[PDB]
């Protein structure tokens, strides 16, 4: 589904992020819960309040992982492997939230990428976060 | 919620005819194992771990029971869904955390439950009728979230 | 994604549905049009009255593409190949349909197999049918 | 339709900012790249071969102001988005035969259009007050829907 031009955005959009990956990872969670309140459910534990450390905590892993994902996009299902066991077997998160934070994610870059956030571009990254989405939902029946 | 007087006397005309008890079961089993990631509220209910032992666990058995039951009590409310669960939709937000895409889900193997019972009574119209249903409910109990 | 015990389970049931396949579908059809009415939307040149010959005729092309399914379960994509661009180039249902589609297919099953439709088979169904979802979606972008 | 005092007033300021005909020709045209099946409505519209060619394509640019012009006057009627959009929600079912699902994806493209346009400006509050709104209009503009 990722073409070689899907590729070839994606990495340059993400080297765009740089440093800030975890930053942003926390604004898109952040946008997400504010957004769509519903999904707060699966983080009762969690201070979702404005500058949570949790969140923070959160993103920057969430950050991390999709790094991973870029960096070897060409065998996602092996990279995010133990990712998917954790969403199918344990956190199981109803897969319409993964769509909510993809948006979600799209609107962070958006807002920091104004050069780099091109048509193109844009297209190439919701194709890569539904592949991520698909790929950590795989395993979950 | 809005039906017809003909969509409200089908709904209320098939569910005559159900057993709460084995329905509400028997929906509640087929939600944890077609869609196992449902499963996660109910760890505190023993053996999961296939198919047969979900659908004989005691414990879904009684939660179905007292789902549908409250279910049941709602279509004699139909023109004030909203209202007749307010307070199960607080307390399936705030203390329960249950995510509104479960109902949605229940709502769609209740359905196929109905069919499965009710064979070709289970009309294409009758089905139009529930399906409006099911969203009401799914649409009241999503209502409080916050 | 379809483990070997589901593709027994559809095999199982498909094979019981037999020759009515042409009817089961042209029911599924007609269940969507009345309990999702936005779907009407994709069939404006269609006579979508009861019993309609093009609604029939729908129905058995709909049969025979699944029964094509069933028989080539572990070699789907290729399977489809033909359906799958006809569906991205030309028809471009919104994805989300197909599931409002699948949801009726399997009340059709439920209401005509009674003792086939058990809590497993039921599931692996369900699998079955987002499977052929998504791989008459893989190719729209 | 009802907003906070915080939400509507998030609202109204971003969009005394936004220049409906720019907005709205990059509105449609994303829409366009990003979900290309949504081109089946459009057909008569010439060159969508390519991004580019989609985003400098005239009637793309003239259509985009035009929806997003009939989307500025809602913002007018907060209030009563049903009755505002009951004529356009008929036709749209009726003569043009759309899907309401593209509503919802106008909508969540129109949301990266403004986080592009606006960038910091359009913090996760404000982002949230449209993400309601442009759900309200959407679906008010299914409401008529048969
Ligand atoms: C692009 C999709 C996603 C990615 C890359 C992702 C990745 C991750 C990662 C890296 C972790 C931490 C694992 C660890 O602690 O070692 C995690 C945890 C978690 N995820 Fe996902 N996630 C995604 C989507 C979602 C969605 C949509 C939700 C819910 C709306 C969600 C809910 C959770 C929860 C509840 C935790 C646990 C937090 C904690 O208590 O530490 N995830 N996720
Ligand atoms: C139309 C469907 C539903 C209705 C009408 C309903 C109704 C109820 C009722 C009457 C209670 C008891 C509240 C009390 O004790 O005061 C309850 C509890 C609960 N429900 Fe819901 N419910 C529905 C759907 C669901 C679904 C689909 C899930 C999750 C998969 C769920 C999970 C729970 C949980 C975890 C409890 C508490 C169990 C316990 O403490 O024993 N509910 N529900
Ligand atoms: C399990 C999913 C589906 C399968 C297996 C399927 C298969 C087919 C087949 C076999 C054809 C005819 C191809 C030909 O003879 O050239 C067709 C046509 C068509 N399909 Fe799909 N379909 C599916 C879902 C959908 C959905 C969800 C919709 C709309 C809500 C849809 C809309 C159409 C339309 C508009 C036609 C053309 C009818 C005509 O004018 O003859 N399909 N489909
Ligand atoms: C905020 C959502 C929308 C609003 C307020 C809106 C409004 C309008 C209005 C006012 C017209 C012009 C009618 C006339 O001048 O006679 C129109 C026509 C049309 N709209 Fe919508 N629209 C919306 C979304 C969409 C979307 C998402 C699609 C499909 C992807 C769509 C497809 C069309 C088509 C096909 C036409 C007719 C074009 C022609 O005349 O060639 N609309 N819309």
């Amino acid at each position: 589904m990722l073409s070689p031009a899907d590729k070839t955005n994606v990495k340059a959009a993400w080297g765009k992020v740089g440093a800030h990956a975890g930053e942003y990872g926390a604004e898109a969670l952040e946008r997400m819960f504010l957004s769509f309140p519903t999904t707060k459910t699966y983080f009762p534990h969690f201070d979702l309040s404005h500058g949570s450390a949790q969140v923070k905590g959160h993103g920057k892993k969430l950050a991390d992982a999709l790094t991973n994902a870029v960096a070897h996009v060409d065998d996602m299902p092996n990279a995010l492997s133990a990712l998917s066991d954790l969403h199918a077997h344990k956190l199981r998160v109803d897969p319409v939230n993964f769509k909510l934070l993809s948006h979600c994610l799209l609107v962070t870059l958006a807002a920091h990428l104004p050069a780099e956030f091109t048509p193109a571009v844009h297209a190439s990254l919701d194709k890569f976060l539904a592949s991520v989405s698909t790929v950590l939902t795989s395993k979950y029946r | 919620m809005h039906l017809t007087p003909e969509e409200k006397s089908a709904v209320t005309a098939l569910w005559g005819k159900v057993n709460v008890d084995e329905v509400g079961g028997e929906a509640l089993g087929r939600l944890l194992v077609v869609y196992p990631w449902t499963q996660r509220f109910f760890e505190s209910f023993g053996d999961l771990s296939t198919p047969d032992a979900v659908m004989g666990n005691p414990k879904v058995k009684a939660h179905g029971k007292k789902l549908l039951g409250a279910f049941s009590d709602g279509l004699a409310h139909l023109d004030n869904l909203k209202g007749t669960f307010a307070t199960l939709s607080e307390l399936h937000c705030d203390k329960l955390h249950v995510d509104p895409e479960n109902f949605r889900l229940l709502g769609n193997v209740l359905v196929c439950v109905l069919a499965h019972h009710f064979g070709k009574e289970f009309t294409p119209p009758v089905q139009a009728a529930y399906q409006k249903v099911v969203a009401g409910v799914a649409n009241a109990l999503a209502h409080k979230y916050h």
